[PDB]
């Protein structure tokens, strides 16, 4: 560690330092009395952190003997992760207390989940992405399973942690591989001995058990079955924390070791993220057609989204990849918008989550519906909204790469999700007899479903430099 | 007939097996991420190391 | 003579017996942690037996780590299993199994 | 390598030594003590009458969560032995990065003792 190492980490020193802070603040003073407090400062210092990341000027770099790399490319990926946890928190903390699930460690055990995150995505070395997203999986099964007089919370944390530990150990196993094959775990040191004339089997199993690890925590097909029982099980609030900001930190992270440790051996991972992104394409959306419940219903569209954004990644090259950071960015205000949403779903004051009480919403409240509907064919991929021009980047990067036969399955995997979005719209506007849901928004909640609605129609007017910053941030990755 | 039975007809099909498939047991969702990395192995060995 | 390739298929066979008793066992969460235990066993083997051959300490910083992952896994996972007895009664794999589809 | 076989060698054959002396130890009373067991001599002790169970049925722990965190305690402290052997040599980082993962460590203490968490179930 040098001061230049130091002031590289600072980002990551500050949200950790509040970590313990907020810790011992919450312990000695007041404990489950300062847990809206304690919320409201985690979303401030989300945001602070963002802001330093973000904002000034940067120069790209390496820390400690190049295991944590600060580039353009992890500076969108945290930005977006941290604006996103920090949309999570700010619209789930009413529901929290009504629901007397506002724990003052809760805030806390999210900004370790972030700090891991933060970690993953500027990985340079094998024990940093090991750690990072063990740090991000330990604080996720936790959440997941934190309502404690819930058995589907339990069952929804055990699945997680039985199956994200084999995952875990699946990742292990290849990085062991790859660590014996180039006698390093830095990054730049693997690049440099992977190439096309000294691939053993043994290397090639080494990547292939670390991008299955890694597919997992995108919840790709067939690594994926965890996810429509863990969105169901867990609160509400952790599974739109689930849906947005580990998915992120988690593509991000595919992307980095694909190219800074397998970069000269494009070919032989294109073909596997590719026959990734074709099954989770499919498969997400014709499940989706067989969900009653709307909180599973979104694990499949996750599943299916993700498979979108795995086109880019296929394509292996800098347009790729800025189009897989753009979908991400897209798809993570898409289900913010969203979850606001099936959060303020409830009949009699409980909440509720069939797709059955949406039916003539449209004629209860006007302006939620008409955002449910905007939210709804843009995640159906429909123009003009924001979420068709995100699946028009990754099919762009698809065709230029020569894999217009992913392009094509993706688009018609496409209509088949497409029915499921419509099928709400269609509960929405003109369904069946309904059973009195209301929807319970305070302020915070309701711009949290209005503002991503209206970002899906100004975006397409307008991406406001945001194609141009994920271009500049995949050049710095890719090369 | 031929689009009834395919929108109407096939596609709920494979949306009823992909529905048992989600059988709730860990086991069988352990299975599966197994299947997947042996059957990519396969897939790895075929084109040879090179 | 034992080489390298010795240590390997030690740890390949730990490895496969640790991924196999996730999705066999259906009586007993615990047994399902130990098995997770032995998989990670089997990646320290590779990692030292790596480390060793090739005359470099990373491997072995690399299992000083996955020792702390590890014991954390093993914590949150007693943890998690705890709320899911009370929750339930039982701790067999068969009855987690509510949420299906 | 010889620091095996100077130093290691001796504790394998010592383990097989010390095995050795405490099964002859079982075997003696086996092969000369008289055997002439019957039911009541091999049921279970209960202080003179029948046990109403064996010892096969659940039991609530009541130091669950102390032991959980013990073995969160082992890890922490596992790290100090490389430290404390090589601390002749450490560099300033390496000292004071010490004392932030023992900070760090206290905070997680303090959490459980002010939780409660180390008073028993
Ligand atoms: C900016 C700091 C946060 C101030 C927020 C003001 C809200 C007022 C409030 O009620 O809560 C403040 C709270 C202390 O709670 P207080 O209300 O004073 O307790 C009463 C005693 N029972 O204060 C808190 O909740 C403090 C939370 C910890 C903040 C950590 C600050 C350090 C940041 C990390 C830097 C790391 C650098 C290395
Ligand atoms: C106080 C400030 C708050 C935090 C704001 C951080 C600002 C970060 C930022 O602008 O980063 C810039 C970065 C690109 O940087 P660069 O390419 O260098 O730009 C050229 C500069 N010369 O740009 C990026 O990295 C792009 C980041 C885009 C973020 C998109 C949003 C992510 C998902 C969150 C949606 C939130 C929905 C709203 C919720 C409502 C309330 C619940
Ligand atoms: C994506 C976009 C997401 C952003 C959306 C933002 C929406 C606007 C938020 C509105 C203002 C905050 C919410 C106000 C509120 O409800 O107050 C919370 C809390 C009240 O406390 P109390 O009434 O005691 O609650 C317990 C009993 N119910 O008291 C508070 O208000 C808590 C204190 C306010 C928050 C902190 C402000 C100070 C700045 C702290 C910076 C972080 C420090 C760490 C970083 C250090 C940097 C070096
Ligand atoms: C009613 C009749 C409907 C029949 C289907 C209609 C045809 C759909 C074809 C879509 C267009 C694909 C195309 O033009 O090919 C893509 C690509 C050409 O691009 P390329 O030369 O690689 O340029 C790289 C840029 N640097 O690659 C090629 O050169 C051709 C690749 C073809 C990909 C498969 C096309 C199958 C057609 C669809 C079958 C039905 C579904
Ligand atoms: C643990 C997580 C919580 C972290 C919160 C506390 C951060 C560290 C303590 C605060 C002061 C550190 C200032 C560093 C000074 C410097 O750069 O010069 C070194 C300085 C010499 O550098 P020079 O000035 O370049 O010669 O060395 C020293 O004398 C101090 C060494 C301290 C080592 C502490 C290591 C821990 C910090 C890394 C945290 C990990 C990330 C967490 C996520
Ligand atoms: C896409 C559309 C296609 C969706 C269907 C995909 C499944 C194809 C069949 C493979 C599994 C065969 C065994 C189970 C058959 C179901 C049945 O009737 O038994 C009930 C039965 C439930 O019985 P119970 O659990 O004993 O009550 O199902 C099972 O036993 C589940 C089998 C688990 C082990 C195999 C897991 C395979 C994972 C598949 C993931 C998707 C990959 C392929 C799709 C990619 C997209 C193109
Ligand atoms: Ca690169």
């Amino acid at each position: 560690m040098t001061s230049l190492d130091f002031s590289t980490i600072l980002p990551e020193v500050v949200l950790a330092g509040y970590a313990l802070a907020a810790l011992m603040a919450g312990a000695y003073l007041g404990k489950d009395r300062l847990a809206r407090t304690l919320l409201w400062v985690t979303v401030a210092a989300f945001l602070v952190v963002a802001a330093m990341v973000g904002l000034g000027n940067h120069v790209d770099g390496a820390a400690f003997h190049g295991m944590f790399i600060d580039d353009g490319f992890s500076r969108f990926a945290k930005v977006v992760t941290l604006v996103a946890a920090a949309g999570v928190l700010a619209m789930s903390a009413d529901y929290m207390q009504r629901r007397n699930m506002l724990r003052f460690e809760f805030p806390i055990i999210v900004a370790l989940a972030v700090l891991g995150m933060m970690f993953m995505v500027s990985a340079g070395d094998l024990l940093t992405l090991y750690m990072g997203l063990e740090l991000q999986s330990l604080a996720l099964y936790v959440v997941a399973a934190m309502r404690r007089d819930s058995v589907r919370s339990s069952e929804a944390g055990l699945k997680y942690f039985v199956l994200g530990s084999l995952s875990s150990g699946l990742l292990l196993y290849g990085a062991s591989l790859v660590y014996g094959f180039a006698g390093t775990t830095g990054f730049e040191g693997i690049i440099s001995t992977i190439e096309a004339g000294h691939l053993s089997l043994g290397v090639l199993f080494g990547l292939v058990f670390m991008l299955v690890g890694l597919s997992f925590k995108v919840s790709a097909v067939p690594f994926h079955m965890w996810t429509p029982d863990v969105y169901e099980g867990s609160p509400t609030p952790v599974t739109a924390f689930f849906a947005t900001a580990p998915k992120v930190a988690a593509m991000a992270l595919i992307a980095r070791l694909v190219f800074d440790a397998f970069g000269h051996v494009i070919g032989d991972w294109s073909q596997i993220v590719a026959a990734l992104a074709v099954m989770s394409m499919f498969l997400g959306s014709i499940a989706g057609i067989g969900q009653t419940n709307i909180k599973r219903l979104m694990a499949y569209s996750s599943i299916a989204h993700m498979g979108f954004a795995l086109v880019g990644l296929a394509a292996g090259t800098a347009i790729g990849v800025q189009n897989m950071l753009l979908y991400m960015t897209i798809y993570a205000v898409m289900n913010i918008g969203t979850f606001a949403f099936i959060l303020s779903m409830e009949r009699d004051g409980v909440p509720v989550t069939d797709l059955a009480a949406l039916n003539r919403f449209a004629w209860t409240d006007p302006v939620k519906a008409l955002a449910m509907l905007v939210l709804m064919f843009s995640l159906a991929g429909v123009p003009p909204t924001l979420g068709f021009f995100a699946k028009f980047g990754v099919l762009t990067a698809a065709v230029d790469a020569g894999m217009g036969w992913l392009a094509v399955l993706g688009v018609i995997a496409s209509v088949i999700g497409a029915f499921y979005y419509l099928r709400i719209v269609y509960y929405m506007y003109f369904g069946g007899e309904s059973e009195g849901m209301t929807s319970r928004m305070g302020a915070v909640q309701y711009l949290a479903l209005m503002v991503p609605a209206l970002a899906m129609l100004v975006g397409a007017i307008s991406m406001f430099g945001v194609d141009s910053a994920a271009g500049r941030a995949a050049e710095t990755l890719v090369g | 007939g031929t689009i009834n039975g395919v929108a109407m007809g096939l596609i709920p099909r494979l949306t009823r097996a992909a529905v048992r498939v989600q059988s709730g047991y860990l086991f069988h969702y352990a299975f599966a991420m197994v299947l997947g990395i042996v059957g990519l192995l396969i897939w790895v060995m075929m084109r040879g190391a090179h | 003579m034992i080489g390298l390739t010795h240590y390997l298929v030690v740890g390949a066979i730990l490895f496969v017996t640790g991924i196999f008793g996730i999705f066999v066992n259906r009586k007993n969460v615990i047994v399902i942690l130990m098995s997770i235990e032995l998989m990670l066993l089997a990646v320290n083997i590779n990692f030292v037996a790596f480390s060793t051959h090739l005359g470099d300490l990373a491997g072995q910083v690399f299992t000083m780590f996955v020792l702390t992952v590890a014991a954390a896994e093993a914590a949150i996972g007693l943890a998690i299993l705890v709320v899911f007895f009370r929750n339930r009664g039982t701790i067999a794999v068969e009855d987690v199994n509510v949420m299906k589809g | 390598m010889e620091y095996l076989l100077q130093e290691y060698l001796p504790i394998l054959v010592f383990l097989g030594m010390a095995s050795a002396l405490a099964i002859v130890l079982i075997l003696a009373a086996a092969v000369i003590a008289v055997r002439n067991p019957d039911p009541e001599k091999v049921s279970a002790y209960e202080c003179g009458f029948n046990a109403f169970d064996d010892a096969r049925m659940k039991f609530d722990v009541r130091f669950y969560l102390v032991s959980i965190l013990f073995i969160i305690f082992d890890l922490e402290v596992a790290f100090l032995f490389p430290w404390a052997v090589s601390f002749a040599s450490l560099s300033d980082v390496a000292f004071w990065g010490m004392m932030v993962f023992l900070a760090v460590l206290t905070v997680g203490f303090a959490y459980e003792w002010k939780k409660g968490a180390l008073e028993w179930a």
